[PDB]
């Protein structure tokens, strides 16, 4: 996944 | 006469928002009354968010890791704790711009209102729906994380939605203000499949009859279905199956019509296997689902 | 990455937002400082809107025939006079939450939020564009009227459209905070065509851009054209012709995808002559038209 | 034209  | 997606007006929400920094990540938070609610993977390295022990990382962290800012003002934390997958940062000040409010979990096929913000500050309002697989086809850049959704309930702000990352093709999973996902999401780095992304069918019902209380009429036809024969031709469409009670929501606007909803289910079966034939239906080229029937009520007196 | 319509957060408008009567008319005000910008057709009856003299009909009232409310206060109107085809109140209080504020004409093309109110309260806000021919395609209810398009600009809210009016197409005309109208449209009942909806050609341009930027590339080819080449295709299509000032504000994205604005230009003359081929760009089976380059760049970081 |  990619947060932020 | 003239139907737009319209959001909810923001001006509420825009003075519960704050920026959290710990270490190097800096995202957003939502403070209401003397808590600010957040991310917990604000708290991990790059490292911590393959097998991240939230418990552990969180024990190690004391408040002055935690850097909430709302404006050019400092909030000072007095104690951190964990609800979920929520950080809440208690603090020494009550939010003067606190509105009224309340924590809602939304059903799939549900909308709501993103106030999109930016290191605590806000960038844009849209409206989405919550999609029948729990993810959202959000717009959000990096330091989006914390953004919150909402629905306006009379002068009621009900949170329903916090964002807390982004999916390889791009839909954005996410909590309620208790923490829990929508969906099978996890705040770790492993592979996470959303389910097969259905189209709204009682949300494309409500949309068709916005369009006939605007006078977009030529998709009408004189066929009727049962709800069981309309959900056969839904179900090979990927649209999911209509249920008695969404027929019950549909209610108000097939009065206001008098367009019957299984009469209305036999218009949608139609454009479903025929297509539009290059005609649009209030300006879309495509079915729109990102409307409840509440939505078309709403706007349409 | 994801990609949606936003409007800017409304929150400093919504403190701005107040309700005026005039007679059985009542409709929305936007209250800055101490004055009151309405629409002027508020002093109108059905039988005056068929040939209103707007100077006769304003000296014939006083102070006391027009009632503002801000929220359930009663706000008391010191002066009523003119400027084009907007009604300012002056009043004996200045609002409390003034926000830091401007007036702008906006050029056909450009985008801006409508925060749609009804009786001085808050509904709704959205993104549109200006259409070429200066309509809005907006939604609007009775009561609409008076309801403000605006851009956020730094801190400064930069206000450029008031609604007056629906034309039979179920459009919306209005004017600047100065009182004159968008497009040739005249505040009275009267026979009055808008133009030709053409497309924003340079609005379609932003948006293959960021269709770009978010991964959608399958539309790009090996072509390439001129500004003269191009603009011939376009104009057979209902398309704005696109002028060197329109390349140069394309620059930044030209600059950031690395695809020259020609060849974008020649990618869109085939989207054109050939359609989608049942393929979407950015989820939209029609092209895009009401984002701006400053949209995209805002936006796309 | 339709006001309000």
């Amino acid at each position: 996944i990619e947060t932020d | 006469s003239g139907f737009r997606k319209m959001a909810f007006p923001s001006g509420k929400v825009e003075g519960c928002m704050v920026q959290v920094t710990c270490g190097t990540t800096t995202l957003n938070g939502l403070w209401l009354d003397d808590v600010v609610y957040c991310p917990r993977h604000v708290i991990c390295t790059s490292e911590d968010m393959l097998n991240p022990n939230y418990e552990d990382l969180l024990i190690r962290k004391s408040n002055h890791n935690f850097l909430v800012q709302a404006g050019n003002v400092q909030l000072r934390v007095i104690g951190h704790s964990m609800q979920n997958c929520v950080l809440k940062l208690k603090v020494d000040t009550a939010n003067p711009k606190t509105p009224k409010y309340k924590f809602v979990r939304i059903q799939p096929g549900q909308t709501f209102s993103v106030l999109a913000c930016y290191n605590g500050s806000p960038s844009g309002v849209y409206q989405c729906a919550m999609r029948p697989n729990f993810t959202i086809k959000g717009s959000f850049l990096n330091g989006s994380c914390g953004s919150v959704g909402f629905n306006i309930d009379y002068d009621c702000v009900s949170f329903c939605y916090m964002h807390h990352m982004e999916l390889p093709t791009g839909v954005h999973a996410g909590t309620d203000l208790e923490g829990n996902f929508y969906g099978p999401f996890v705040d770790r780095q492993t592979a996470q499949a959303a389910g097969t992304d259905t189209t709204i069918t009682v949300n494309v019902l409500a949309w068709l009859y916005a369009a006939v209380i605007n006078g977009d009429r030529w998709f009408l036809n004189r066929f009727t279905t049962t709800l069981n024969d309309f959900n056969l031709v839904a179900m090979k469409y990927n649209y999911e199956p209509l249920t008695q009670d969404h027929v019950d929501i549909l209610g108000p606007l097939s009065a206001q019509t008098g367009i019957a909803v299984l009469d209305m289910c036999a218009s949608l079966k139609e454009l479903l296997q025929n297509g539009m034939n290059g005609r649009t239906i209030l300006g879309s080229a495509l079915l729109e689902d990102e409307f409840t029937p509440f939505d078309v009520v709403r706007q349409c007196s």
